[PDB]
């Protein structure tokens, strides 16, 4: 009846995020960014609900303050550990 | 001077392979151009500015005919051409181009400045650039495989030098789509989906020039472990770079989202 | 996958003898008729 | 014939510093050497041949001198070498046949015979000279890659698949104990067969797939033998081949740590009854997919939830999806008349766990409850009948072949009873 005596159980990971490509080095996003790679690499989200690595979104806000699949305003509303 | 009909089932302007050592793009005739589309590589191939100047000619004396589209000079005075090919019997005027039944029968009469100079100028450098390199291809598998034996010779097995040919292998084919890459980013109205490309590609280029450094100068000599390491881990992110670029290109053709 | 074949110019000529089998199988004309008509429809 | 000539270029060195002036030594050996070697190559690649095809291996570093002694008489020798030994080597697993194709030990260990052999003859008779060992390396890329077992299955990718089963079959743990010692010998002569293959990506797909089984289910030999073997792998083709593998190396050893602090923590919580353990696996580099869309019994909800929960704490966004299709338990069985102890995966913890209520359900009916799907039901409740744990209406019938409808009763046989303890229901 009771027969419970023990589990053990198997649990995939995976950022909270919808699509992953990271849309700037085009990467997946659970591997590490274009900079991280040819040699921490944690994720940054977006008041609009868009997810990008963090060395990748910080240099195109270093250039152009857009998020650059919404051609609108960009500041940080959540990171990632 | 190859002597053989490449037939297919269908014309999709796909690569195919000769038997007598080439490949060519069965639809328009050129080398197999990957990412960018035929009538972009012919724009780009008229005014190529720097291999040829008979093609100035040919737009400037020269018109197509309609039916079976040969270049056509006229140094008569007629207007009332008729195509002497050998099945293109076909008649018109030279003016308009159009057929020649109504045309003239009862009453139906025929009668760059600063900026663009600069984007032309950088993107035909790097892609006449990438021209002579990969003209010289000969040059750089001898020399590596002279070197190969060199290495090999003092105290040097077969395998390394083995790995050192494929990286040389995989080097001449990210120049050989580099190429067309240029091309593609000609024709391409500056928006978000452009930049993020334009910085990719910048990334592998120079990627590029690091891994045929590497060959040239740092072959030396006994340094194997870890120039080995470098090299091998320097030609696969390479390849993996390129394939990153050639699926952008065709994702960006599927969903219809560059701009010219 | 991109099916082709590769020829010379007398399997190039020979095809043509086949296309007109081929096409003459239902027509049931005369060769030269066959070749004729075809070679007008642009094979 | 040889030891003759060896002889005579012995003596008319000598006699140059007896007799004559120091300034004939060169041109004198040059003439002797032109008239006794140089002028008979053919008869010697011959006799060469002839020696390859017997073993003595003392008279062919004769033959070595001699004909080193000359201007490039080696050009022949070095070809008509590496074409003996690849006809030596894959006639030599051509004996094994079929008996190979399925057995990857027999298979590598002939590779390595030849190989082992040959290396002995070409650094003691040929001095470790350069391009005989090029010949050696040459001629055992050629009959690695195609062979026999290669003709046989089909392609050239069934020898990386064979020496990757190899290595597996070597570093589970089984019955016996490797002796640490023995182990690391034998994965240094794997890696050997290895450096020869040369389509090195394949053998990556298979490696990881297994390591990804042996990891999942505790089943290893030795942790510093998979260190080993992952070390050796990435110094002999870089850090980018084996990034994958030392993630899923990496993330078992963070699971094993997690699973403590959730002890500690929980010492303020009571787990309600059950001893808990979880791996925590990353997403990308380990081979699994989604799910197969389970229904949570009500018992273990409450440790789910409890564990769910504790992770978000410690992680800013983070999503855990369970897998439930590989993850095993113990059921205790406090309802039959000997108190036995079963042990199976989770879909049958379920079942089972469905009859705590009653016994006369159907195929349907454990459907509604379970959510599972229709042929994964066919499967476990197949693989349960099987066991004498659960009866259909007929008694005898070959229950193992006979398929059942959703409007078919499943009766609990309450008169099972296992010669031991400990069952292990699974496959
Ligand atoms: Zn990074
Ligand atoms: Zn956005
Ligand atoms: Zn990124
Ligand atoms: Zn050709
Ligand atoms: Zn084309
Ligand atoms: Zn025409
Ligand atoms: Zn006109």
């Amino acid at each position: 009846r009771f027969e419970v005596k023990k589990w053990n159980a198997v649990a995939l990971w995976a950022w909270d995020i919808v699509v992953d490509n990271c849309a700037i080095c085009r990467n997946h996003i659970m591997d590490l960014c274009i900079e991280c790679q040819a040699n921490e690499c944690t994720v940054a989200w977006g008041v609009c609900n868009h997810a990008f690595h963090f060395h990748c979104i910080s240099r195109w806000l270093k250039t152009r303050q857009v998020c650059p699949l919404d051609n609108r305003e960009w500041e940080f509303q959540k990171y990632g550990h | 001077d190859c002597h053989h009909v490449v037939k297919v089932q269908y014309p999709d302007a796909k690569p195919v392979r000769c038997k007598c050592g080439r490949q060519f793009c069965f639809n328009c005739g050129e080398n197999w151009h990957d990412p960018v589309k035929c009538k972009w590589l012919k724009k780009w191939i008229k005014k190529c500015d720097d291999d040829s100047e008979t093609s100035n000619w040919i737009a400037a004396n020269t018109k197509e005919c309609p039916k079976c589209h040969v270049t056509i000079e006229k140094d008569g005075g007629c207007n009332h051409m008729v195509c002497r090919n050998q099945n293109c019997k076909a008649e018109f005027c030279w003016v308009c181009l159009g057929p020649w039944e109504p045309h003239g029968s009862a009453w139906y009469n025929c009668n760059r400045s600063r900026a663009a100079l600069q984007r032309y100028l950088f993107y035909c450098n790097r892609y006449m650039n990438h021209m002579q390199s990969l003209r010289f291809e000969h040059k750089l598998y001898a020399q590596v495989k002279q070197k190969m034996e060199e290495m090999q010779q003092h105290n040097m097995s077969w395998i390394e030098v083995q790995f050192l040919k494929k990286a040389v292998d995989v080097l001449c084919q990210c120049r050989a789509t580099l190429m067309y890459t240029y091309v593609f980013a000609f024709y391409l109205k500056k928006n978000n989906q452009s930049i993020i490309f334009e910085n990719n590609q910048a990334d592998l280029e120079n990627a590029t020039e690091v891994l045929s450094g590497y060959l040239e100068r740092d072959i030396s000599q006994d340094s194997l472990q870890d120039i080995k390491q470098k090299v091998q881990d320097k030609y696969r992110y390479c390849e993996s770079r390129r394939r990153v670029l050639l699926q952008h290109v065709h994702e960006g053709y599927e969903k219809d989202l560059w701009e010219y | 996958d991109y099916r082709y074949e590769v020829l010379t110019a007398e399997q190039i000529l020979q095809h043509m003898v086949e296309c007109i089998r081929e096409v003459n199988e239902v027509i049931q004309n005369p060769a030269t008729i066959t070749r004729i008509l075809l070679s007008h429809f642009n094979w | 014939y040889m030891k003759k000539a060896e002889a005579r270029l012995l003596e008319e060195q000598r006699r140059v510093q007896v007799y004559l002036h120091e300034s004939t030594q060169d041109e004198l050996a040059r003439k002797c050497e032109q008239v006794l070697i140089e002028k008979h190559l053919e008869i010697f690649h011959t006799e060469f041949q002839n020696l390859l095809d017997a073993d003595k291996n003392e008279d062919l570093g004769r033959m070595y001198n001699l004909v080193s002694r000359i201007q490039d008489g080696l050009g022949e020798l070095k070809k008509l070498l590496e074409t003996h030994i690849h006809n030596q080597g894959l006639a030599a697993i051509e004996k094994c046949g079929e008996a190979a194709l399925n057995d990857p030990k027999m298979y590598v260990q002939t590779v390595l015979d030849v190989h082992k052999k040959y290396n002995a003859l070409v650094m003691s008779a040929f001095n470790n000279d350069a391009g005989f060992v090029a010949a050696l390396d040459k001629a055992c890329g050629r009959f690695i890659n195609n062979n026999a077992v290669t003709k046989m299955a089909q392609s050239s990718s069934k020898s990386p698949e064979l020496l990757a089963r190899y290595c597996d079959s070597l570093l589970k743990k089984s019955s016996k104990n490797p002796e640490e010692a023995e182990l690391e010998d034998t994965l240094n002569q794997v890696m050997v067969v290895f450096k020869y293959i040369e389509d090195k990506d394949v053998f990556q797909k298979f490696y990881a797939k297994m390591l990804a089984k042996r990891l999942v289910h505790q089943n290893s030999a030795s942790d510093d033998a998979e260190a080993s073997m992952i070390s050796k792998l990435k110094q002999a083709c870089g850090f980018e081949y084996t990034s994958k593998l030392q993630r899923m190396f990496q993330d078992i050893g963070v699971s094993k740590d997690l699973n403590e602090q959730f002890k500690k923590h929980l010492t303020n919580s009571e787990p309600l009854d059950l001893d808990f353990s979880i791996q925590v696996l990353s997403s990308g580099s380990w081979p699994f997919q989604q799910s197969c869309t389970f229904a949570l019994p009500s018992e273990l909800e409450r440790s789910y939830q409890r564990f769910t929960a504790f992770y978000a704490s410690r992680h800013s966004g983070r999503k855990l999806t369970w897998l439930y299709q590989l993850s095993k338990g113990e059921l205790v069985t406090n309802c039959f008349k000997n108190r036995y102890t079963l042990q199976a995966s989770t879909f049958q913890m379920a079942i089972l766990l469905q009859y705590n209520t009653e016994d006369a359900y159907t195929v349907q009916q454990l459907t509604d409850s379970t959510q599972i799907k229709m042929d994964i039901l066919a499967q476990v409740l197949q693989i349960l009948l099987k066991s004498k744990l659960l009866v259909l209406e007929d008694e005898n019938a070959n229950v193992d072949e006979v398929e059942l409808k959703p409007d078919t009763l499943i009766k609990l046989y309450l008169g099972y009873k296992n010669k031991k303890l400990r069952v292990n229901i699974n496959v």
